[PDB]
This record gives structure tokens, C-alpha cells and sequence, in this order.
């Protein structure tokens, strides 16, 4: 006989996948974020399946069919208002993920580390879809400010602007075909996030020290899926804090106002999780400059493994990497503010020193630091 | 960079450029000839006539 | 009568208070000199600005106590 | 590929184990729990914490001298 | 340059507090009998006040109070009926740009999502209608237009909307000024989130359903992980 | 030398693998090279990196330091891989030469 | 080669502005109904036209 | 060889009912796993 | 003597079976306690705004 | 005196920076003073020593008045309670525990929070109540 | 050296899924219905994704929303009508394979 | 299923999202099938093991 956990094919798949794979028994609690991604995905999808059944794409219906869902739907608030959170909840996770990557050099699974950049791509697109749905004043004039941002590429941009927002300016046609690639979109992602398991799943996983755990793998369902699952109950709590007693904490109040293309609103602003790609926008004064910037700030990521100088994996044993690793993510979190404040004075200056900082400590500092470190232990 | 940078490498460079540049030729066709990039395609005689 | 709107109380309450003083005082002073100037462009927005800050915040904490 | 039986070579390791149903889920949580977090918060916070000090310094001259940028100037109007 | 609005002491700011139902009554009171007039809630109607503030006669009797244009009959023409509980709220102007020209060149804002969309909440509106005085010394107010300090600009084309005695509550509370604006605030903000109790419910049901498992989940994962925890590995080499 | 000694010992000190009892060897990223050096240890060595690493992965699994008694010291720890990764990288090197021309 | 690109231009241009909207790229604007001193500002090419 | 090295002592990691190496294990079974499967339980009803 | 974890064990945990039964059993009372419980928690936290507790002045 | 002069023109509870920074210029100005007297009583073996005893006493003092003058700035500002001692007692008290860590003991550190804290406190109310440490003879 | 379809993941699995799957030699044109099927599958996803960039789901628009894909839309009606007879195909091809599967009985897997 | 009394608004917008969804499920249940297919390989015309001629 055999176990049929072992020889069955879907259950031989799923046994090696999160039953019986090999996994070190020292990740710590930032190993927990990916399956925490996972959910969100999951989560997303349902709760956009449901919110779908009750939305129209039309210019308008739209607004109204989210007032449907929000006062009329049964249920409906929870399951609106549990989407927009758990987007939040998703891209503070995909952070914590691509920080946890660098800090611990999991970027030195290849394969794996460029699936998830262009994973963070796609949701990325994804969220800026979704914005655009529900047709508030937010929602219209944010995607027309970033739409407009590719017309400044050479001698195709206006062209490829004007075949994205099907027509002269953003309109019906280009609300419709976000709802359809809003929709499509999360579906390729699960697709991507497949193989990006497998290839982690063909090197295994980094551990935090940074060094090969073959000798202390631990099987991962009797320890990994339990940790998994309290990590995935504590997101729960925070994100139905979010969605239960803050619903619009992380919204802003105008996109509750039906979108005016005749009048701007005070303050256009991205999501949040844009902000820090916003205030790099910004900071360039040539448009095509601004664009190519907020690209090189995503795509910085992938020349993260190439720039790698130092002998060890992890920063755990590599203290002057550590501190240049904490000035990247105040930074960040600075260039976020800069980017939800308005432009002006005292924000302009910060943004751009910001901005320089972030790629002068990805590209510079954080590899001469390296370097530094290896003739420091003699390596 | 550094254990390509020798006499060998430049050999096979230059084997390889010839196919480089007819591939390159293609490419620059295709992207004229899908796009129809009516500059490229003016020049041309008898494709001129589509316009 | 004339049902004395407890908003009223309220704000002649905190009036009576340094910093809405001090900011009383500094919205006269701008109001002569604004005043004064025949073809001057300023205003007293500002003071103002401060001096309605300090009293409403004094009349958030009073105010709803008295509505019932 | 990656399996169990195949992952490495190691010799001469013992390693004692206990059942779980045998010992407590928490011991000495509180005694032994509190000094090792603030151990390790000893160890951390000198590299975390400067950076965010410095975010907190800059948020606030910003915020600061975004208010002092809209506040009036006198000598505009001295005239 | 602009003033935040002060933050006043809302029952329904409490993290598990609900909003005043009898504010609520009041607050539609005084949206029927004031700001319907000029303003408009699209997005509610007769039947969502049906066990919040009215009960359903009491629904019924008030939406049978205002006419309603009806479907086409047989001839093709549009008729005026009486009312029902599932006709919205009436609006009070026929087109968009009518109420404009009704109102000096502004529309009067839709106060179905007031409260979400101003930044400041029920503050903001609260502050505004009782935040009116008069023009401050070097400004000068176009013709239609009242200084408020709160609204952004300092020019609003609303008239001072709230005086003493400007309705008279079935209740019979004084109707201040202070207290109509604090009923009819109430009254949007249920508006803009009509399920604010049931949010705050289901956030305590939550939250005491969370301090349970959380510890218990926790404790699982201490028991599996236990064996790993005590685990001695001992190096003997020969 | 003793200024460069000197600061060598408070970057030892800051890493932390002397505290989980690891040596400096033992902490290095296991590239191919690193990989070729390994398999050429002897067994004494690879057994006691093998040791080593598994009892700082509990440790750190535990999220706890070894005895301050037992951490390494900077004069002791001994320099195991370098010889033989210095082998490895010199016949790469070589393969490399030859390959260029 | 020729039966790809004909399809593929079929689904880009049917991304592309459909015949309403370009039937609405050119708008005709009433002066005399805009009185001396007033701007009028109309949806043309779905930005504000003054 | 094997027999020069003895399980170390989880005296500090065992529970009460086990503590003592006198007493039979078979006795305090069921109290130990009752407890243990009766969180498992409470964390079930709950979910 | 048997404690009463130890019975509880032998009783219902020890079989699966049983320990569904009571897993099941015990979830329906505990909806039922935990929704009473909590709704009561918040009736008194909200004691006279909810419109049940004023809905009598202004029915009949 | 300039020193102290600015120190004392940046008003309290604001620009948190400056403040830290004429503190730190304070505490490296005490630290190399006690150096240059260290190093002539007790002799440094080498130059090289001399220079380490000077850089580890200035960087110690120059920590104190950088920890004292960021705690008691920031705490100004967040209780917003500008002329409070409480402020300077928990900056000197910071500073106690700075100087623990740099002489690596808690008894240090603790004796150094209690009485510098009480001395900052006492230095705040002299400011405040106008205390003369030095009193230009009146008679 | 290896040989990268063989030895990369994904490019292993696409290989032995369609590259060099061991195939029987007699499979007949009633065994080319399943590849169709996919075709099919493909097709209509594609037809259908660009169907909603300009088709609105509510029963007001609904209707003049298919009117203006088959009208306005550049090339919409070769969109509509392949999706429509792309699911007539489908169809086709799924009796025409089970037909197989039921003859040769295929159904002992 | 219908949303409400009879077929309406609500049964329209579901039945949009569902035809959307399901596609997708069913390419994923194809490759499901491909791959239980490979496991036994594929029959022949003839009906006998073509393990000798593939
Ligand atoms: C006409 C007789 C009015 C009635 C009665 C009320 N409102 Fe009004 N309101 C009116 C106009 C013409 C405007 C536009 C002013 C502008 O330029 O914004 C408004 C505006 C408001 C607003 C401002 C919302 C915003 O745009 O930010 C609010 C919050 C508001 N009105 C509330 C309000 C209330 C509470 C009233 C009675 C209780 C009320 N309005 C009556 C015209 C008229
Ligand atoms: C929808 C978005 C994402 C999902 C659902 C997701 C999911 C996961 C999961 C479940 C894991 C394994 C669990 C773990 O290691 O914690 C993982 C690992 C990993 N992910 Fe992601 N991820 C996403 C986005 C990203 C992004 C944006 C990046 C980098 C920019 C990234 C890089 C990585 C890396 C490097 C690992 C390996 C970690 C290790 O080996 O320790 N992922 N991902
Ligand atoms: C990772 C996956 C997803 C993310 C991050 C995401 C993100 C978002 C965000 C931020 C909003 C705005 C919410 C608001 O403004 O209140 C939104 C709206 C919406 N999205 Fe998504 N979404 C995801 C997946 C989906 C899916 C799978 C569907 C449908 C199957 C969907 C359908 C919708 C709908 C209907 C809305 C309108 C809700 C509203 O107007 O309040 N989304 N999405
Ligand atoms: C995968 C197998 C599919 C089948 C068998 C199928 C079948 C059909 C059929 C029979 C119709 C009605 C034809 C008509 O217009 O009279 C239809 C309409 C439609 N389908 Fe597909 N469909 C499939 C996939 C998809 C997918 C993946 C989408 C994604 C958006 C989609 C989007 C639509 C839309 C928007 C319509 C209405 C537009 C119209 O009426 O022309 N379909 N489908
Ligand atoms: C979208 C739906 C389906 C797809 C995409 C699909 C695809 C395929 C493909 C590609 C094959 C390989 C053999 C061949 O090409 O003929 C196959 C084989 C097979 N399929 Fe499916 N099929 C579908 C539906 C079905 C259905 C409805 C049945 C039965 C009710 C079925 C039963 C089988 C069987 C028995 C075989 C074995 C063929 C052999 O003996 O070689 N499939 N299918």
C-alpha cells in the first residue's frame, strides 16, 4: 500500500507543498507575512466577488451602486468596507515581505525575488484599478493625474494615454475597462504567486541568521501552519479594527462626493501605499524624469541581488548594514508624508533630499557598507 | 564583466554580430510593419500606397 | 423669551480666558492698524483665525454639557 | 528534490525531545519572557530607533514651518 | 489658511457608543423643516427611518406628507402621488443647474454623504452652521456671500441656515441654535453611516471574540511548538 | 595595527555570531564556491560547522544568546573555510583565465 | 502573420476611442447665451473648456 | 559509548502531575490531554 | 480520583467522534450565551439612545 | 558664554534640534575641559591613549547634553507645558542612564539619573524663580 | 551543462506537459478536440475581457451596452459574434469529445 | 439565486460576475485534468497500451 497524502498527484502536490516541506525551524514571525499575503489575495477575491454581484460600471450607476452596497446590500458595509482595508492590510504586508527580502537577503533567490517584483507590479495595478471603480472625485481625478503621467513617454505617449482611457480624457470607457481589468487581474496574480511558491519551494527558505538550515528543517504542518494560522488571526484583528471601528481611517473623505470632472478636488492625493512613488514623482521636475523615477523605484529591486557585496546573506551579523537598512525605511516613511502633504516649502526640499536618499542608500552607501564589513571581519 | 573581457569573447563577438544585427533587422520591420509606422513605411515604394 | 442659546454662555465664558484674551487684543490691534491704512491689502483673517481657535476650543469642552 | 530523507549529512548529534502532553506551553512566560524581550530590545535599539528620531525631528520643523510659512509677514505691509 | 474645526464631545465618538436615536428624530425634524428646502439626501428614503427614529406608521404618515411625480399613466403623462416609504427623500430642486441659479450660482451640496465626504466630520458641519459672524475687518464679502471662518475660503453662499427658535421640536427640547445643529449633525452622521450602531455591536462581539481565541490559538501554537522549545541537542563526536 | 585590531574586535563584538557561539566562517553565504569548500572540509570540521550552526538556529529559534562564558572570542575564532574557499577561488580563477583566451 | 496582425489591430482598436466619442471630439458653442463678463465653462473632450 | 550520556533533566519544563519520577504517568494522562484537547476544543467552538 | 479534565477526556475528547459532539453542542449554546451576553453589554453601555429602548414612547 | 547663550535664546519646548545641539556643544565643551585636566594630573602613556581618553570623555559628555536636550525638548513639546521641571528632571535623568551605558553599569546609571535629574529640575526652577548661584554683591 | 527545458522548473514542467509527453502514435483527429477545447477556452476568455471593458451589467444599460459594443465599437461585432459562436464551438467540441472518451473508453482513467 | 422575487437587476449583475469567475476556475480545473491525464497517459483508437509505439 501507500499513503495516499504521498501517491494521490493533487495530494502529492499539496503534501510537499504545506505538509511535509522542509522548512527551517528558526523563520521568525516576518516568515508569517506571505501566507498573511496569501489570505489577503484570497480575502480580496471573495469579498470583491461578492461586492461585484451588486456593482455597475457604468459612469451613471456607479457611485450609486456602491451607496447600494454600502446602505441597501445586506451586509453589504462589511463587505465593502472589509475590500478597502484589507487592500491596506495587503500592501502593508507586500512591504513588511519585500523589507523582510532585503534585510535577510532573500533576494538571493533569483527567480523567486523577480516573480514577486512583478508581482508587486500587478497589485499595484490592480489597487489603482480598484480606486477608479467606485467613481468618487478621488477616484477620477487621481487616475487622470497618473494616467497622464505616461503621456510624457517619447512620441507614444499621448497615443498609448488615449488608448488606456479609451477617448480623449478619463470617461465611461475607461471606468469599464478598469472593472474588467480590476477583475482579471487578481486571478494572474494567484497564477504568479503559484510559481512563485515554486521556485521558493526549489531552494527552500531563508532563515533569519542567514545561513543554510538543511540540518534544522522541522516539517511544516505540525508547527508552521499552526504559527500561520495565529498570524492570519492577529491580521483578522487588526483588519477588522480597521473595517469595525476606523472603516475610513486610511480614505480620504472626497471620494465620498460623486465624481466632477468640471471641478478639481482641494487636495488630489494617491492611496496611500502610492505615496512614497508619489512623492518621488514629484520631486523630479521634468515630467518624463518624475516618470522614470517612480519606475526605477519598483524596479531598484531587481539590481538589489546584483549589488550585494557582502560575504554574509542576512544583516543580522552586520550591524552598519542595519542602521543603513533602518534610515531606508524612515526614509520611506518620510517620503510618504512628503507625498500626502502639498507641495510647498518646507515638503519640496524634504521629498527631493528624500528621494535622493532612498536610491543613494539602495545603489551607494549600502554596498561600500558591505564592503566596509568584509574588511572588517577580514573576509 | 570581468571574465568577459578577453581575446576569446571578442572572437565570438564578432561571430555573432552578423546574426545580432539581421535579428535586430527583423525586429525593426515587424515593429514598422505592425505598427504600419507610416515614416518608416513612406519610404517604401510600394507599401507607400496604403496612404 | 429669548431662550439665552447656550453657545452664548459659552463663548462669553471662554472670552474670559488668557489665551483668548491675548488673542482678543492682538485682533484690535490688527484692526486699527488695518483701519487706519487707506489702500492697505491686509486683513485680520488670521487673528481672528487664532482668537475663534482658542474660544472654541473652550466651548467644545463646555458646550454639550448644556445641550441636552 | 528536496526531501527529508536526502537534505544533508549529519553525524553524531543527539538531540532529546519531550512530548508536548509532558511539559507546559508556558513556562516561566512572565520570569524568564520579560528580561529576554527587553534583552533583546537593549540589543536592537540603538540601530532602529536613531533613524526614526531623526523622521520625527524632520516631521515636525516641516510641520512647523509649513504653519510659519502661511502665518502673515508684518513687513508687507509697512507701507 | 484655514481653521480645523474643534473636536467636540459626540456621544457616538465613544469607541463602542451609539448614536442618540432621539438626536436622530430630532435631526430629521429639522432636515424636513430647513435644509430640504435647498439641500437634498438622495440616498435615503421613508423606509431606512423605519425602526431608527420613526416608526413605520409614523415612516408612512411623514412620506404620504410629500408629493412624489410618478410613473407615466395611460394617456403618457406624469402624475403627482401622495408618497410611500420606498420613495427616496424629495429633492429639492428639479436639475442641478436650476438649484444653482436658485442659489446665487451654487449647489447646495447633497447631505446624504456630507458628513464622510468634509474632512472634519460632524465637527465641520457643526462648527460651520454655528461658526457664522461677520466679516472681518479687511475683508470684503461679495453680494451673496456670508463670511463663515470654518468653511474653506471664508465665503459661503449659505445664509446663516440655523437661528433660535427656527423649528419647533416635537419633544418640546428649547430649539437653540446649538441644539438644532447638534440634532441635525446627528442626523447626518447616521445618514452618511446608517450602520453605525450595528458596526459598533458587531466591533465589541468582535473584539471579545478576538481576546478569546487570540490566547487560545496562541496556546496551540505553544503546545505544538513545545517539543522544538525544550528540544536538548547534544554534539558527541567519537 | 592596534587602532585596526582594535575597531576589527568592536565590529566582532557588534555581529552577533560570536554570541550564538559561531565562528566567522560559519556565518558566510553559501555560493558555489563556499558550497565546493565545504565538501572539501574534513570531517572533524564539517561535523563541528555542522554542530555549530544547528545550536545557533535553536538558539535563535528560542530567540536566546548563549552564555556570555561561552561566546567565541575575537583571538580564538579560527578561520576553517578560508583556506580551502581561497583553493576554490584560485582554480576558478584559473578556469576563468584559460576560458578568456 | 497577416491573419495575427489583423486580429491583434481588431482588439487594440477596439480598446481604442469608440465612434460616440469621437462623434463628441468637436463641439459647437453657443456665444450670445454667455453674457458680457461671465466665463461659461463646458465639458469638451470630457476636460473644461472656458 | 551509548551508555555514557543520560536524557537531560526537563524537570523546569515538565508539568506538575509529571514532576515526580516515583509516580506513575498513566495516572495524570487524562487530566494532562483533557486539558490540552479541551483548548483545542474552546478554539474550535470559537472559530 | 478522576479530575475533572481527566472525565471530560474520557468522555467526549477521547473520541473524536464525541469530541465533534461536543465541539458542535457547545457551539450552538455559545452562540447563543455569546450573543446574549454581548448584546446585553452593549444595551447597558447604550442605555436609553438605542431605539428599542425608546421605541414605546412613540408607538400606540 | 556663547554657548550657554544659545542654549538659553532657543525658547524651551521649541526647535527640539537646535536646543539638542547646543546641549551636545555644551557637553563636548565640559568633556574636553575634564580631559585636558585628566590628561596633565594622571599622564597618557602615548598620544594615541591621550586622544582616546579625550574622545571617550567628550563623547560622553557630548551624549549627555544630547540626550538631555532632546528628552527635555521633546518632552516640552508633547505634554506642551513649556516652563515644567519635570522636563529637565526626565532629561537629566536620560542623561544618568547615557552615562550608565557609556561606563557600561547600572549603578552608575542609576545614581547619575537620580541626582542629575534632580540637579536639572533644581537648575529649571532657578530659571524660572530666579535663582543667582553667583550674586553680584548688593549688601 | 543541462538542458534548460529540461532542468528549469517551469520550462520542465511545460516540457513534459506538451513538449516531449510520450504520446501514442494512432491518437486520431477525434483526439484533436481537446486542444481545441483549450483554443476554445482561450478564445472566449479573450472575446469575453474585451466584451466587458464595454459591456455595464445593469438591466438599464445592459442592452444598449451590447448595441453600442455591435455599433460603436471599433471591430466590437467581430468580438460579440466570436464570443457568441466561440461558445456554440465550445459546446460542439465538448459533445464531440466526450463522444470520444465514451467510444474509445477513455472514461477507464 | 435570483436576489429578490423574480429575475431582475440583481440576478443580471450576479450572473455577470459568476460567467466572469468562472472561466477561471475552469482553467484551472483543466490543468487539474491534464494533469491526472499524464498520470495514466492517453488512450488509443484501438484501445490497447501504446507504451511500445509512442
Ligand atoms: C437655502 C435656503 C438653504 C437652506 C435652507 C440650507 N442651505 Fe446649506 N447651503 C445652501 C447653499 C446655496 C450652499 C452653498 C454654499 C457654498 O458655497 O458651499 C450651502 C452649503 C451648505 C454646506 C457646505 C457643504 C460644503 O460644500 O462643504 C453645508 C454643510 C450645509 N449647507 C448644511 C446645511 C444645513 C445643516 C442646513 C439646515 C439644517 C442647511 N444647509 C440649509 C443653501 C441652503
Ligand atoms: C500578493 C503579493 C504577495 C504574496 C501573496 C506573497 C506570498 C508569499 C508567501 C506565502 C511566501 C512564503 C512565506 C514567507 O516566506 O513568509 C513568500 C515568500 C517570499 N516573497 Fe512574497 N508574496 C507577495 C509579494 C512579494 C513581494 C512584493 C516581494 C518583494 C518585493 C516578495 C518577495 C518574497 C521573497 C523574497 C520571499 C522569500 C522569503 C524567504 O525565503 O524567507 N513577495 N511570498
Ligand atoms: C488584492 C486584490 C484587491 C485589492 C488590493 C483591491 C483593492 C481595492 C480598493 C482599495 C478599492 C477601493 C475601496 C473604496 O474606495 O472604498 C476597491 C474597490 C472595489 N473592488 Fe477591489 N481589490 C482587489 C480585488 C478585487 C476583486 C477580486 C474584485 C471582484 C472580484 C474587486 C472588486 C471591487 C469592487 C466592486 C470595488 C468597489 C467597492 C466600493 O466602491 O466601495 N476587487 N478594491
Ligand atoms: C469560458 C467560457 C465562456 C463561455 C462558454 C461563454 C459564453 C457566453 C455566451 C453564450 C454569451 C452570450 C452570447 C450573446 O451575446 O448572445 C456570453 C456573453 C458574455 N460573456 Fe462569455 N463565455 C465564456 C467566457 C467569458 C469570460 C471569461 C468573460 C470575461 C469577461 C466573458 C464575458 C462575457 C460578456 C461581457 C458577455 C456579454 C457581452 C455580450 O452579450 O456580447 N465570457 N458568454
Ligand atoms: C473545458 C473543458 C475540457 C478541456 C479543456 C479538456 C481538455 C482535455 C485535453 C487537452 C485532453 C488531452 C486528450 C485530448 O486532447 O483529447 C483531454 C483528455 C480527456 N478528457 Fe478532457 N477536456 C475538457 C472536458 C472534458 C469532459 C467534459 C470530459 C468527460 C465528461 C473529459 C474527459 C476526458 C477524457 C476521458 C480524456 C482522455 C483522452 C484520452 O483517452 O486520450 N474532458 N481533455
Amino acid at each position: 500500500m501507500t499513503n495516499i497524502r504521498k501517491s494521490h498527484p493533487l495530494m502529492k502536490i499539496i503534501n510537499n507543498a504545506f505538509i511535509d516541506l522542509p522548512a527551517p525551524s528558526n523563520i521568525s514571525s516576518w516568515w508569517n507575512f506571505g501566507s498573511l499575503l496569501g489570505i489577503c489575495l484570497i480575502l480580496q477575491i471573495l469579498t470583491g466577488l461578492f461586492l461585484a454581484m451588486h456593482y455597475t460600471s457604468d459612469t451613471t450607476t456607479a457611485f450609486s451602486s456602491v451607496t447600494h452596497i454600502c446602505r441597501d446590500v445586506n451586509y453589504g458595509w462589511v463587505i465593502r468596507y472589509l475590500h478597502a482595508n484589507g487592500a491596506s492590510m495587503f500592501f502593508i504586508c507586500l512591504f513588511i515581505h519585500v523589507g523582510r527580502g532585503l534585510y535577510y537577503g532573500s533576494y538571493m533567490f533569483l527567480e523567486t525575488w523577480n516573480i514577486g517584483v512583478v508581482l508587486l507590479f500587478t497589485v499595484m495595478a490592480t489597487a489603482f484599478m480598484g480606486y477608479v471603480l467606485p467613481w468618487g472625485q478621488m477616484s477620477f481625478w487621481g487616475a487622470t493625474v497618473i494616467t497622464n503621467l505616461l503621456s510624457a513617454i517619447p512620441y507614444i505617449g499621448t497615443d498609448l494615454v488615449e488608448w488606456i482611457w479609451g477617448g480623449f480624457s478619463v470617461d465611461k470607457a475607461t471606468l469599464t475597462r478598469f472593472f474588467a481589468f480590476h477583475f482579471i487581474l487578481p486571478f494572474i496574480i494567484t497564477a504568479l504567486a503559484a510559481v512563485h511558491l515554486l521556485f521558493l519551494h526549489e531552494t527552500g527558505s531563508n532563515n533569519p541568521t542567514g545561513i543554510s538550515s538543511d540540518m534544522d528543517k522541522i516539517p511544516f504542518h505540525p508547527y508552521y501552519t499552526i504559527k500561520d494560522i495565529l498570524g492570519a488571526l492577529f491580521m483578522m484583528l487588526i483588519l477588522l479594527i480597521l473595517v469595525l471601528f476606523s472603516p475610513d481611517l486610511l480614505g480620504d473623505p472626497d471620494n465620498y462626493t460623486p465624481a466632477n470632472p468640471l471641478n478639481t478636488p482641494p487636495h488630489i492625493k494617491p492611496e496611500w501605499y502610492f505615496l512614497f512613488a508619489y512623492a518621488i514623482l514629484r520631486s523630479i521636475p521634468n515630467k518624463l524624469g518624475g516618470v522614470l523615477a517612480l519606475v526605477a523605484s519598483i524596479l531598484i529591486l531587481i539590481l538589489m541581488p546584483m549589488l550585494h557585496t557582502s560575504k554574509q546573506r542576512s544583516m543580522m551579523f552586520r550591524p552598519l548594514s542595519q542602521c543603513l537598512f533602518w534610515m531606508l525605511v524612515a526614509d520611506l516613511i518620510t517620503l510618504t508624508w512628503i507625498g500626502g502633504q502639498p507641495v510647498e516649502h518646507p515638503f519640496i526640499i524634504i521629498g527631493q533630499l528624500a528621494s535622493i536618499l532612498y536610491f543613494l542608500i539602495i545603489l551607494v552607501l549600502m554596498p561600500i557598507t558591505s564592503i566596509i564589513e568584509n574588511n572588517l571581519l577580514k573576509w | 564583466l570581468s571574465r568577459f573581457l578577453g581575446p576569446r569573447y571578442r572572437e565570438l563577438a564578432r561571430n555573432w554580430i552578423p546574426t545580432a544585427s539581421m535579428w535586430g533587422a527583423v525586429g525593426a520591420v515587424g515593429l514598422v510593419w505592425a505598427t504600419d509606422w507610416r515614416l518608416i513605411l513612406d519610404w517604401v515604394p510600394y507599401i507607400n500606397g496604403k496612404f | 423669551e429669548e431662550l439665552v442659546d447656550p453657545l452664548t454662555t459659552v463663548r462669553e465664558q471662554c472670552e474670559q480666558i488668557e489665551k483668548c484674551i491675548k488673542a482678543r487684543e492682538r485682533l484690535e490691534l490688527c484692526d486699527q492698524r488695518v483701519s487706519s491704512r487707506s489702500q492697505t491689502e491686509e486683513d485680520c483673517t488670521e487673528e481672528l483665525f487664532d482668537f475663534l481657535h482658542a474660544r472654541d476650543h473652550c466651548v467644545a469642552h463646555k458646550l454639550f454639557n448644556s445641550l441636552k | 528534490g528536496r526531501e527529508f530523507g536526502h537534505l544533508t549529512r549529519m553525524r553524531h548529534v543527539i538531540t532529546y525531545s519531550l512530548s508536548p502532553f509532558e511539559q507546559r506551553a508556558f513556562p516561566h512566560y512572565f520570569t524568564k519572557g520579560i528580561p529576554n524581550v527587553l534583552r533583546r530590545t537593549r540589543a536592537c535599539i540603538l540601530r532602529v530607533a536613531p533613524p526614526f528620531v531623526v523622521f520625527y525631528l524632520v516631521y515636525t520643523w516641516g510641520t512647523q514651518e509649513f504653519e510659519k510659512s502661511k502665518r502673515k509677514n508684518p513687513a508687507a505691509y509697512e507701507n | 489658511l484655514e481653521l480645523h474645526a474643534p473636536s467636540y464631545p459626540w456621544s457616538h465618538r465613544g469607541l463602542l457608543s451609539s448614536l442618540d436615536h432621539t438626536s436622530i428624530r430630532r435631526g430629521f425634524q429639522v432636515y424636513k423643516q430647513v435644509c430640504s428646502s435647498c439641500h437634498s439626501m438622495d440616498y435615503v428614503a421613508y423606509r431606512h427611518l423605519v425602526g431608527v427614529c420613526y416608526t413605520e406608521e409614523e415612516a408612512k404618515a411623514l412620506a404620504e406628507e410629500v408629493e412624489v411625480q410618478d410613473g407615466p399613466n395611460e394617456d403618457g403623462e406624469m402624475f403627482m402621488r401622495p408618497g410611500k416609504l420606498s420613495d427616496y427623500f424629495p429633492k429639492p430642486y428639479p436639475n442641478p443647474e436650476a438649484a444653482r441659479a436658485a442659489n446665487n450660482g451654487a449647489l447646495p451640496p447633497d447631505l446624504s454623504y456630507i458628513v464622510r465626504a468634509r474632512h472634519g466630520g460632524e465637527d465641520y458641519v457643526f462648527s460651520l452652521l454655528t461658526g457664522y459672524c461677520e466679516p472681518p475687518t479687511g475683508v470684503s464679502l461679495r453680494e451673496g456671500l456670508y463670511f463663515n471662518p470654518y468653511f474653506p475660503g471664508q465665503a459661503i453662499a449659505m445664509a446663516p441656515p440655523i437661528y433660535n427658535e427656527v423649528l419647533e421640536f416635537d419633544d418640546g427640547t428649547p430649539a437653540t441654535m446649538s441644539q438644532v445643529a447638534k440634532d441635525v449633525c446627528t442626523f447626518l452622521r447616521w445618514a452618511s453611516e446608517p450602520e453605525h450602531d450595528h458596526r459598533k455591536r458587531m466591533g465589541l462581539k468582535m473584539l471579545m471574540m478576538m481576546g478569546l481565541l487570540l490566547p487560545l490559538v496562541y496556546a496551540m501554537k505553544r503546545h505544538k511548538w513545545s517539543v522544538l522549545k525544550s528540544r536538548k541537542l547534544a554534539y558527541r563526536p567519537p | 595595527s592596534k587602532w585596526l585590531e582594535g575597531i576589527r574586535k568592536w565590529y566582532y563584538n557588534a555581529a552577533g555570531f560570536n554570541k550564538l557561539g559561531l565562528m566567522r566562517d560559519d556565518t558566510i553565504y553559501e555560493d558555489d564556491d563556499v558550497k565546493e569548500a565545504i565538501r572539501r572540509l574534513p570531517e572533524n570540521l564539517y561535523n563541528d560547522r555542522v554542530f555549530r550552526i544547528k545550536r545557533a538556529l535553536d538558539l535563535t529559534m528560542r530567540q536566546q544568546i548563549l552564555p556570555k562564558e561561552q561566546w567565541t572570542k575575537y583571538e580564538e575564532d579560527k578561520f576553517y573555510l578560508e583556506p580551502y574557499l581561497k583553493e576554490v577561488i584560485r582554480e576558478r580563477k584559473e578556469r576563468e583565465e584559460w576560458a578568456k583566451k | 502573420a497577416y491573419a495575427a496582425k489583423n486580429a491583434v489591430s481588431q482588439f487594440v482598436s477596439s480598446m481604442s476611442a469608440s465612434a460616440d466619442v469621437l462623434a463628441m471630439s468637436k463641439i459647437e458653442i453657443k456665444l450670445s447665451d454667455i453674457p458680457e463678463g461671465k466665463n461659461m465653462a463646458f465639458k469638451w473632450r470630457g476636460k473644461p473648456l472656458f | 559509548s551509548h551508555t555514557d550520556i543520560r536524557v537531560p533533566d526537563f524537570s523546569d519544563y515538565r508539568r506538575a502531575e509529571v514532576l515526580d519520577s516515583t509516580k506513575s504517568s498513566k495516572e495524570s494522562s487524562d487530566a494532562r490531554k483533557g486539558f490540552s484537547y479541551l483548548i483545542t476544543a474552546t478554539t474550535t467552538v470559537g472559530v | 480520583a478522576p479530575t475533572l479534565t481527566a472525565r471530560l477526556y474520557s468522555l467526549l475528547f477521547r473520541r473524536t467522534s464525541t469530541f465533534a459532539l461536543t465541539i458542535a453542542v457547545g457551539a450552538l449554546f455559545f452562540e447563543r450565551a455569546f450573543d446574549q451576553g454581548a448584546d446585553a453589554i452593549y444595551e447597558h453601555i447604550n442605555q436609553g439612545k438605542l431605539w428599542k429602548h425608546i421605541k414605546h414612547k412613540y408607538e400606540n | 558664554k556663547t554657548l550657554l547663550h544659545k542654549y538659553s535664546d532657543i525658547p524651551e519646548g521649541t526647535e527640539c534640534h537646535r536646543k539638542a545641539y547646543a546641549s551636545t556643544s555644551i557637553g563636548g565643551a565640559t568633556g574636553l575641559i575634564v580631559s585636558a585636566y585628566s590628561i596633565a594630573l594622571k599622564p597618557p602613556a602615548s598620544f594615541l591613549e591621550g586622544v582616546a581618553r579625550t574622545g571617550r570623555y567628550t563623547f560622553t559628555s557630548a551624549a549627555i547634553g544630547a540626550i538631555f536636550g532632546l528628552t527635555s525638548c521633546i518632552s516640552a513639546q508633547v505634554r506642551e507645558k513649556p516652563d515644567d521641571p519635570l522636563n529637565y528632571f526626565i532629561g537629566g535623568c536620560a542623561g544618568g542612564l547615557t552615562l550608565g551605558a557609556r561606563t557600561r553599569s547600572y549603578g552608575i546609571g542609576a545614581a547619575a539619573c537620580a541626582y542629575m535629574g534632580l540637579t536639572a529640575a533644581l537648575v529649571k526652577m532657578g530659571q524660572l524663580e530666579g535663582w543667582q548661584v553667583f550674586a553680584e554683591p548688593k549688601v
